[PDB]
């Protein structure tokens, strides 16, 4: 209710809004690379599964 | 050939051979080369990724390269390891 | 917009940032030991594979 | 001998015998001793690990010891179990 | 930096921490039973191995 | 007799006969009965398990029972199958 208090509130809000958030692009790239890894491993397993019914890999 | 796949797709089928259906993850692209049929060469690269994992039938571990453009491992002609080549050997 | 609310926000942030995260060194050591185990088992299988072409272990 | 291996490497080859290529995991060190050839003694220790698994030809299970420095099991001279020794017997 | 946002954060944390994890006792019991199965099969093989040197089972 | 075993142990040895060493898994208990010697009766039960697998010389498959307390199959006196008995026949 005092013009000093509101100015201090504005200053503290400006201080708090400048917090450095963590990097997110690399964080998501981690998940993307893990997805690629899992896909490759599952593809290897599926290919070796196919090599059981017949005696040759695809093509 | 080098029939790549993404999402859901089909692999092989030449000379009227049976063709299996490979379903990858959301938006991961997979490059496959079956050669004559004795061996296979696999590769993997996420669309918004920073690595290109790859392997082969004769190998025993997945190899990567931080270029996302290192072509793909062709089918090796007989018990030929791909881990050690110029486009690879950054062992996992 | 009140100096009391911002102070309470700071207090709650300090409370939440002190949460005890789980131990991670042991968590990674678990995976390392599992890798060692799998490597030993695969080495045994490979050695017994070699013992088939010839009639003696390496060396 | 006691030719250890890590990553990718070669094992054996004495007296012009054929040598097989052993490729371990990322950073796991393996200690091998082949003796004359009848038996083998294996060991395994991750670099950032807390266990040293080991076994032998005559044994039937993997044995560990929480010291990561318990040398390695040499090749036993004939049907000799290593599970029960002082440096071992913490059965898995 | 707003008392509303922190309360919403607490609510979302409470929502996420209540996720039903899968049953694990049965999952481990599966491995235990598989171990028992493999042990029995290996015991049968060892007994038939012994029946080769001599002409009677143990005892 | 009915000398059970767990971990590492010895089986048989009566009438100065040779005794073989049986080494089971980590904490699995095995119940054995050799009878006179013509036949054998085996059983298996994990400590923290929910099944009791068992078999016999004359049988051709492993039988289980979800009680973990169904005694053990004694040595059958001549070409006698145990799959079909009250304590068994829950065929695998």
């Amino acid at each position: 209710f005092t013009l000093i208090e509101l100015l201090i509130v504005v200053a503290i809000i400006g201080i708090l809004a400048a917090i450095a958030i963590p990097q997110f692009a690399a964080y998501r790239q981690k998940a993307f690379n893990s997805a690629a890894e899992s896909d490759l491993k599952n593809t290897k397993t599926n290919l070796e599964s196919y090599y059981s019914e017949h005696q040759f890999y695809p093509n | 050939a080098s029939k790549d796949v993404t999402g859901s797709g089909e692999i092989g089928g030449s000379n009227s051979t049976p063709k299996l259906a490979i379903q990858t993850s959301n938006q991961v692209t997979l490059t496959y080369d079956g050669g004559t049929g004795h061996t296979y060469g696999i590769a993997t690269l996420h669309a918004k990724g920073t690595r290109k994992y790859a392997s082969t039938s004769n190998d025993t571990k997945i190899y990567y390269n931080d270029n996302t453009a290192t072509a793909a491992p062709s089918a090796p002609v007989g018990t030929a390891t791909i881990g050690g080549s110029t486009n690879w050997k950054n062992a996992l």
